[PDB]
């Protein structure tokens, strides 16, 4: 299975942006979808992953405020909200997919802020 | 749960032997059975990484044979039998149970 | 060995995967123990019964099934339509040491990875 | 696969033994495929069978181990007592290769766990 995101943003201010990743090959039926974050650089961070045999809402701990994954079944395309922009809007963002528990097989080109 | 790494920095430019260390805060046995959960990860400078070895011992399909892991309860390492052209830049470790945490660099 | 939860890791066809199981209680009918993967619904959820008996010879039996789910059209709620079973019994006697049992159990649990039995079960192909 | 010669490791309580058990033909009555050690005695022999049948698929697996001891007023050995095993798959005839595999590797891995070894080594009920 292969996935691509969507494009680089450009956002101004404290705003809500758009992100999304297409995925296509694969069902929703046991995978779980990261959405790990690389920042700029050095080092990587969690955010959360939606995974409908274990809630679908579980997120990274002080991510709740700056954070919302939701999905669509039928277009099998995951995307993900952002609130408020101040230093979050900083690099780029992943998209990562796997098994229930295993690791991480495939990731997507990253878009960048 | 924080896992710490080797220092930031390496400087072996070839032939060398070198070995990457790494160290968990708790203890990574899980399963029932005597499985570990972790995993070894590079990045190139461009583009998105790649997986290297799971289960801290078990090379992933399309993994040249120099790449090799060894672990135990919460002491790991990864040892590469010698470096070659084309094995640069970062090198990450995750465990992949309850609330996944990446952390460290080369 | 009192109930507990169980978490089985590197399975599958590729080695990824993982379930984790929990008890559900012991029958006092016939003193079977039961384990089962919380797939919130009750009829498509993988069990493990595991149960050792008394004498004039003890037996130890342990049985795995896990239906397959499908949601045929004009209807709502999924039906099971196969069933993939299993079944493994033991049968020591009473002047048998733990060597002994300790060696037939890792035998049966080493063969079940060589290259015979995951070509013999995997592909349903006899051993000539 | 034809049969061959299989090599056992890390097979014992202490996981340090080891068990090397080559062909024994095939029999043509019932299909049964065996297996043996060269234990230089015909009777005192850990044999092990594996078939499978044809149409609900059937596969079967049977392990026996003899016991010797030496007989009292006597020269050759006898078997005092036997340790049987039995493995039973019954797949049916749409099931793909996943769900199979994923049997067998279950009712692998779950063999090693605490209970199980608890259950069997001790013999107490869980």
């Amino acid at each position: 299975v292969q996935l691509q995101q969507s494009g680089p943003e450009l956002v101004k201010s404290g705003t809500s942006v758009k992100l999304s990743c297409k995925a296509s090959g694969y069902s929703f039926t046991d995978h779980s979808l990261h959405w790990v974050k690389q920042s700029h650089g050095e080092s990587l961070e969690w955010i959360g992953y939606f995974s409908p045999n274990n809630g679908g809402t579980i997120y990274n701990q002080k991510f709740m405020g700056k954070a919302t994954l939701t999905v669509d079944r039928s277009s099998s395309t995951a995307y993900m909200d952002l609130h408020n922009l101040t230093s979050a809007d900083s690099a780029v963002y992943f998209c990562s997919t796997g098994w229930d528990y295993g690791p991480f097989d495939s990731w997507g080109q990253g878009t960048t802020l | 749960i924080v896992m710490s790494q080797s220092p930031s920095s390496l400087a072996v430019s070839i032939g060398e032997k070198v070995t990457l260390t790494c160290k968990s805060s708790q203890s990574l046995l899980f399963s029932s059975n005597q499985k570990n959960y972790l995993a070894w990860y590079q990045q190139n400078p461009g583009q998105s990484p790649k997986l290297l070895i799971y289960w801290a011992s078990t090379r992933e399909s399309g993994v040249p044979d120099r790449f090799t892991g060894s672990g135990s309860g919460t002491d790991f390492t990864l040892t590469i039998s010698s470096v070659k052209a084309e094995d640069l830049a970062i090198y990450y470790c995750q465990q992949y149970f309850r609330y996944p945490a990446f952390g460290g660099g080369t | 060995a009192k109930l507990e939860t169980v978490t089985l890791g590197k399975i599958g066809k590729d080695g990824k995967q993982t379930l984790v199981l929990n008890p559900r209680g012991v029958n006092p009918t016939n003193g079977v123990a039961s384990l089962s993967q919380a797939g919130a619904v009750p009829a498509l959820e993988k069990r493990v019964t595991v149960s050792v008996s008394q004498p004039k010879n003890y037996k130890v039996q342990v049985k795995i099934q896990n239906p397959t789910a499908c949601t045929a059209n004009g209807s709502c709620d999924p039906s099971v339509t196969r069933q993939a079973y299993a079944d493994v019994t033991f049968s020591f006697t009473q002047y048998s040491t733990d060597e002994e049992r300790a060696f037939v159990r890792t035998e049966l649990a080493a063969l079940l990875a060589s290259p015979l039995l995951i070509d013999a079960i995997d592909q349903l192909n006899p051993a000539y």
